[PDB]
RNA sequence: CGCAAGACGGACCAGAGCGAAAGCAUUUGCCAAGAAUGUUUUCAUUAAUCAAGAACGAAAGUCGGAGGUUCGAAGACGAUCAGAUACCGUCGUAGUUCCGACCAUAAACGAUGCCGACCGGCGAUGCGGCGGCGUUAUUCCCAUGACCCGCCGGGCAGCUUCCGGGAAACCAAAGUCUUUGGGUUCCGGGGGGAGUAUGGUUGCAAAGCUGAAACUUAAAGGAAUUGACGGAAGGGCACCACC
C-alpha cells in the first residue's frame, strides 16, 4: 500500500509489533496482583519476574523463574494491575 | 556321508557363505555354526580365465558344483548370508551374487533364510586410492 | 606453464641463487 | 519339461538390438488367466499361437 | 563466469565438511558436494524371486532387502549417468524426476 | 589321498527351555583321534538362530547367538551367548528426518553374566504432523538416553541370566523405554538392537542343566 | 572362535546448527566461555572503523619425544606405451596419529571489508519468547514435553517481480550513483618483465612480509552471441546404414 495510517494505525496491528518498533516504545509486561492459599493477603510481583518470589513472613515460594513470564504454583491465582 | 537323520521330511541345515566381489565369487557352504565347513568351490576353480572369474556363469557353476556335492552328505537345506567386498571397499555384492543363489534354486537344495554379512565398517581406516581418486 | 608449476621454477632457481650468494660472501 | 502353447493377444512393441524380437504379452492354452510377456522373433500378429518350450521365463518390459 | 549460485554443493554458513570417498572412485569430495542415492534394493531381481519362493524352508517369508548408500564425484556420477546436463534455465529445477 | 569327511560324528544343537521349538540343527564334528577329541574342539561353537526358527510364531528379525557350553553325548547342550537384529531390519528403521538415539549399558545380573546391551530409539513423525523434520534437541535426546539406561540396568540387575533372555523374546525392555520417553519425545522404532556377552561365570553342568528343563 | 594394536567416528547427516575465521559429529563426567531471546534491572555515550602493535590461523613442511593400523609423496617392481622415470597394478620411506615447540600460507572464496539507515512479496527452516480450537504421553489432574495455527526478535537459506542496479552473467543486494557526499579501513590504475632483482626484516630450514628498474608489447582480459568442433548427453532419419 502506497497509502497507509502510520499516524494511527490499529491496535491490533500495535500488539503485532515489536515493543521497540512500535510508534511509541511500549512494554508487553504487567505487575500482577499474585495471592497464595497459605497466606490471605496479595504480594505484587512482576510477569517476567526471573526471582524465587517468597511469600510475607517466608510461607512457601510462590513463582518460579523461566525464558519470559514466570510460571506461578498452581492455588496461586493472579489478577493484572491497570497502570 | 553316514549320518543318523531322520531321512524322509526333516530338513539338515547348513549355511553357504555366498562371498560376491567384483573379481571372484565364492560359495562356500558350512553347518549351522560356521566352524566346520562342508564344501567350498569359487568362480575362479571352474572357468579359466581371470577376467570371468566373477561372471555370474562361472559362479552358477561353482552353485551346482556346491549343491550336488552338499547332497552326498545330505545337508538338505541352506540358510544364506550374501556378503560384498566390504570394509572401506564397495558394499554392492558381486554380478555373480544373484546367479549363484539362483544357481542352488535351480539344484535342489531348500532356501532357509537370507541375510547380508557385508562386513560394514561403523567408521573405517582410510580407502585405497589418493585424494584425487582412481583416475581413468 | 601452470602458474603453479611456473612459481614452483623460481622457487627452485631462486634456492640456487642463495647457493651461490652464500658461495661469494 | 513340457513344450507348452501360448497365445499373442497383443504385441507390446518391437525390442532387442536391431528392433530383431517383437515383445508379445503371450496367453496359454492350459489356463485361460495364466499370461507371460515374451520377447518373439520373426513376423508376428494378433491370434497366432506360439510353441514355448518352456513356461518358466518372462521378457524384462522396456 | 559463475555456472550454480550454491556453487553445485550445500554448505552456506559451515566454512568446512568432511570429505567422503566416492564409491566407483576413491575421490574424496564434501559430504554436500557429493551426488548421493540411497539405493533399496531385493537380495534377487525378477529372474531368481519365482525360482526361490518355491524352493524355500519357509512358507511367507518376504526376501529382505539391501540398504545401501552410493557416494559419487561429479566425474563418476556423470559418467555412470546418475546426473546428466542440463539447459541453463533446467539446471535450477530441484525436483528429484520421477 | 582319504576323505576327511568319512569320520565326522553328527551332534544335535538344543536350545535352552526359555525357548519354543528345541531342536536347532547338526553339527558334523571329526571323531576322537587319538589326543584331539570330537567333544574338546566342540565346545565354543556360535549358533546365530533366528527367533521364528527357535519361538513358534514371532518376529523373523531377531537373533540369539546360543553356544554348546557342554556335550553329554550326541546332544549339545547350548547357552545364551548374545543377541542381534537382522541387519536387513536395522537398515530399514535408520532413515533421514528423524533422530536415531543409541544407549548401551555395561550391566551384569544376578549370577555372574556381565551383558553389554544397545538400546536403539527413532523420533516418531506425528499423525497431524506437517513439519518435515521431526527432530529432538540435544537435551531432549539424552533424557531419553539416561532413560533407556536407567530401565536396561533395571531389567538385568535385579533377576537372572534366565530372565532376562524372556526379557529378549518379547520387546519386554523396548517397549517399557517406549512407554517411558513419551512424556519427553515420541519415538516409536525402539528396540534392544543388540546383547552383548562379555564376562561368564566359572562353568557350572548343574547350573546349565537347569536351563534345559 | 579368540587376542593385540593404532586409526576413524558410517548410516541418522539436512543448502540444518555453532564458532572471529581456520574449523567442529560415539557415551558420560568436569572446566571456563558464548550468541540469541526475555527484561517497567544497572551504568549513561562508555561508541563505530582502525597506521603501528597483538591473538588465532586448514593442509603440507620443520624440530624434539611417544607411536606407527590404514593410506601413502619419494623409492622399487609389474603393466600400458614408440617412449610412460605418468595415469592402472603390487609393495613401501618420510608423512598421515598423539605430546610439546616452529611455520603464517590456500580457489584461507560468498573470488563480495566492517558499522548504520532505508527500499517489495511469499512459503519454509533454526533458536528464544508470546498467544491460540483440538489430538497424544507421564493419566489422575495441574504444569510440562510431542504435534497443530499464528505473532515477534535475531539466524543459515530459498523462491518470486520491470524496487532499482549492472557490460552483461546476474544481484533485495552487487539497490537507494551524473538527480553523484551516512562513517571508516584495506586496496586497483593496459599486458608482460615480476611477486623477479636489490636492500631491510622474520624463520632451524622451507620460506613469509616489504618490493623495483632497464627492457618489452597493441593488446591481454570480462560478459554474452552465433557458428564450428568434442574421445559430452539426448532425440531422430537412411538397404549410398544395419537387421
Amino acid at each position: 500500500p502506497l497509502a497507509k495510517d502510520l499516524l494511527h494505525p490499529s491496535p491490533e496491528e500495535e500488539k503485532r509489533k515489536h515493543k521497540k518498533k512500535r510508534l511509541v516504545q511500549s512494554p508487553n509486561s504487567y505487575f500482577m496482583d499474585v495471592k497464595c492459599p497459605g497466606c490471605y493477603k496479595i504480594t505484587t510481583v512482576f510477569s517476567h519476574a526471573q526471582t524465587v518470589v517468597l511469600c510475607v513472613g517466608c510461607s512457601t515460594v510462590l513463582c518460579q523463574p523461566t525464558g519470559g513470564k514466570a510460571r506461578l504454583t498452581e492455588g496461586c491465582s493472579f489478577r493484572r494491575k491497570q497502570h | 556321508s553316514l549320518g543318523p537323520q531322520v531321512a524322509e521330511g526333516e530338513n539338515v541345515f547348513g549355511v553357504c557363505h555366498i562371498f560376491a566381489s567384483f573379481n571372484d565369487t565364492f560359495v562356500h557352504v558350512t553347518d549351522l555354526s560356521g566352524k566346520e565347513t562342508i564344501c567350498r568351490v569359487t568362480g575362479g576353480m571352474k572357468v579359466k580365465a581371470d577376467r570371468d572369474e566373477s561372471s555370474p556363469y562361472a559362479a552358477m557353476l561353482a552353485a551346482q558344483d556346491v549343491a550336488q556335492r552338499c547332497k552326498e552328505l545330505g545337508i538338505t537345506a541352506l540358510h544364506i548370508k550374501l556378503r560384498a567386498t566390504g570394509g572401506n571397499r564397495t558394499k554392492t555384492p558381486g554380478p555373480g551374487a544373484q546367479s549363484a543363489l539362483r544357481a542352488l534354486a535351480r539344484s535342489g537344495m531348500k532356501i532357509g533364510r537370507i541375510e547380508d554379512v557385508t562386513p560394514i565398517p561403523s567408521d573405517s581406516t582410510r580407502r585405497k586410492g589418493g585424494r584425487r581418486g582412481r583416475r581413468l | 606453464m601452470r602458474a603453479k608449476w611456473r612459481k614452483k621454477r623460481m622457487r627452485r632457481l631462486k634456492r640456487k641463487r642463495r647457493k651461490m650468494r652464500q658461495r661469494s660472501k | 519339461q513340457p513344450i507348452k502353447l501360448a497365445r499373442v493377444t497383443k504385441v507390446l512393441g518391437r525390442t532387442g538390438s536391431q528392433g530383431q524380437c517383437t515383445q508379445v504379452r503371450v496367453e496359454f492354452m492350459d489356463d485361460t488367466s495364466r499370461s507371460i510377456i515374451r520377447n518373439v522373433k520373426g513376423p508376428v500378429r494378433e491370434g497366432d499361437v506360439l510353441t514355448l518350450l518352456e513356461s518358466e521365463r518372462e521378457a524384462r518390459r522396456l | 563466469t559463475k555456472k550454480r549460485r550454491n556453487n553445485g554443493r550445500a554448505k552456506k554458513g559451515r566454512g568446512h565438511v568432511q570429505p567422503i570417498r566416492c564409491t566407483n572412485c576413491a575421490c574424496c569430495v564434501p559430504k554436500d558436494k557429493a551426488i548421493k542415492k540411497f539405493v533399496i534394493r531385493n537380495i534377487v531381481e525378477a529372474a531368481a524371486v519365482r525360482d526361490i519362493s518355491e524352493v524355500s524352508v519357509f512358507d511367507a517369508y518376504v526376501l529382505p532387502k539391501l540398504y545401501v548408500k552410493l557416494h559419487y564425484c561429479v566425474s563418476c556420477a556423470i559418467h555412470s549417468k546418475v546426473v546428466r546436463n542440463r539447459s541453463r534455465e533446467a539446471r535450477k529445477d530441484r525436483t528429484p524426476p520421477p | 589321498v582319504v576323505d576327511p569327511f568319512s569320520k565326522k560324528d553328527w551332534y544335535d544343537v538344543k536350545a535352552p527351555a526359555m525357548f519354543n521349538i528345541r531342536n536347532i540343527g547338526k553339527t558334523l564334528v571329526t571323531r576322537t583321534q587319538g589326543t584331539k577329541i570330537a567333544s574338546d574342539g566342540l565346545k565354543g561353537r556360535v549358533f546365530e538362530v533366528s527367533l521364528a526358527d527357535l519361538q513358534n510364531d514371532e518376529v523373523a528379525f531377531r537373533k540369539f547367538k546360543l553356544i554348546t557350553e557342554d556335550v553329554q553325548g550326541k546332544n549339545c547342550l547350548t547357552n545364551f551367548h548374545g543377541m542381534d537384529l537382522t541387519r536387513d531390519k536395522m537398515c530399514s528403521m535408520v532413515k533421514k528426518w528423524q533422530t536415531m538415539i543409541e544407549a548401551h549399558v555395561d550391566v551384569k545380573t544376578t549370577d555372574g553374566y556381565l551383558l553389554r546391551l544397545f538400546c536403539v530409539g527413532f523420533t516418531k513423525k506425528r499423525n497431524n504432523q506437517i513439519r518435515k523434520t521431526s527432530y529432538a534437541q540435544h537435551q531432549q535426546v539424552r533424557q531419553i538416553r539416561k532413560k533407556m539406561m536407567e530401565i536396561m540396568t533395571r531389567e538385568v540387575q535385579t533377576n537372572d541370566l534366565k530372565e532376562v533372555v524372556n526379557k529378549l523374546i518379547p520387546d519386554s525392555i523396548g517397549k517399557d523405554i517406549e512407554k517411558a520417553c513419551q512424556s519427553i519425545y515420541p519415538l516409536h522404532d525402539v528396540f534392544v538392537r543388540k546383547v552383548k556377552m562379555l564376562k561368564k561365570p566359572k562353568f557350572e553342568l548343574g547350573k546349565l542343566m537347569e536351563l534345559h528343563g
